[PDB]
């Protein structure tokens, strides 16, 4: 968490 | 006044000590690595020129003991000449210790040490990935504050031998000359869109050919045709860049003319990657040393 979990 | 030597025994000292174990330096001395290393960052250029040989390494997002062991594989400094590619901060659980280090051999051997701005050297993001909060655990938010100031004078870029260019993300759109990096003055934070934010966010994408859009949300992709191009266009060999995490610690694009380097081997504590360090020789022969997850 997509900032890439 | 700032005694460096101590510092970087004091970081090395937990060296095989059970991973996880905190080095408590002085806020003081904190704040001095940061403010002298800043004054060094701005008074070498915003592109550096730099010359193998070179150990190039990408992002380490707080993995303090997997930093230990790539010095361990590579060569503690100045046994070395190093690159980081950016991404010092933030995912991991000792930002501090990670970025104290690296802050430190920035200090002690000036010519022979290199780190680059990644897109967590940035004060929106280092907000919410977890090194305010490291920061507000372990000091204050004050001192979160104060390497915010250190990162906004971090270079951007680096070619290595007039042959291999070094970022973090990857190429801009409005990337038409060398010039252009050169004018960007620092200190800044990233508030626009535009050169700057693109280096620092872009990546490589095989189903673009020219350029695409980002799933991060900012700014592009860009395919092989414009890697060919911007080597063409500049008489570069390879692009080196870091900023995704890839199985093997480092992974192939565009024919092999661009590699993404990650150093962080199970990143997260959730994926099964391993880490991997760029060896550039006098030659300008590349090789990969490999940490296993
Ligand atoms: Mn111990
Ligand atoms: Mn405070
Ligand atoms: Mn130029
Ligand atoms: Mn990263
Ligand atoms: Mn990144
Ligand atoms: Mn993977
Ligand atoms: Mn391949
Ligand atoms: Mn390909």
């Amino acid at each position: 968490x997509v900032x890439x979990x | 006044k700032l005694n460096i030597d101590s510092i970087i025994q004091r970081l090395l000292e937990v060296r095989g000590s059970k991973p996880g174990k905190n080095v408590q330096l002085q806020e003081n001395e904190i704040r001095g690595l940061c403010l002298k290393s800043r004054e060094i960052f701005l008074s070498q250029p915003i592109l550096l020129e730099l010359e193998a040989p070179l150990k190039i390494c990408g992002d380490i997002h707080g993995q303090y003991y997997d930093l230990l062991r790539l010095f361990e594989y590579g060569g503690f400094p100045p046994e070395s000449n190093y690159l980081f590619l950016g991404d010092y901060v933030d995912r991991g659980k000792q930002s501090l210790e990670t970025i104290c280090l690296l802050l430190a051999y920035k200090i002690k051997y000036p010519e022979n040490f290199f780190l680059l701005r990644g897109n967590h050297e940035c004060a929106s993001i280092n907000r919410i990935y977890g090194f305010y909060d490291e920061c507000k655990r372990r000091y204050n938010i004050k001192l979160w504050k104060t390497f915010t100031d250190c990162f906004n004078c971090l270079p951007i870029a680096a070619i290595v031998d007039e042959k291999i260019f070094c970022c973090h993300g990857g190429l801009s759109p409005d990337l038409q000359s060398m010039e252009q990096i050169r004018r960007i003055m620092r200190p800044t934070d990233v508030p626009d869109q535009g050169l700057l934010c693109d280096l620092l966010w872009s990546d490589p994408d095989k189903d673009v050919l020219g350029w695409g859009e980002n799933d991060r949300g900012v700014s592009f992709t860009f395919g092989a045709e414009v890697v060919a191009k911007f080597l063409h266009k500049h008489d570069l060999d390879l692009i080196c860049r870091a900023h995704q995490v890839v199985e093997d610690g480092y992974e192939f694009f565009a024919k092999r003319q661009l590699v993404t380097l990650f150093s962080a081997p199970n990143y997260c504590g959730e994926f099964d990657n391993a880490g991997a360090m760029m060896s550039v020789d006098e030659t300008l022969m590349c090789s990969f040393q490999i940490l296993k997850p």
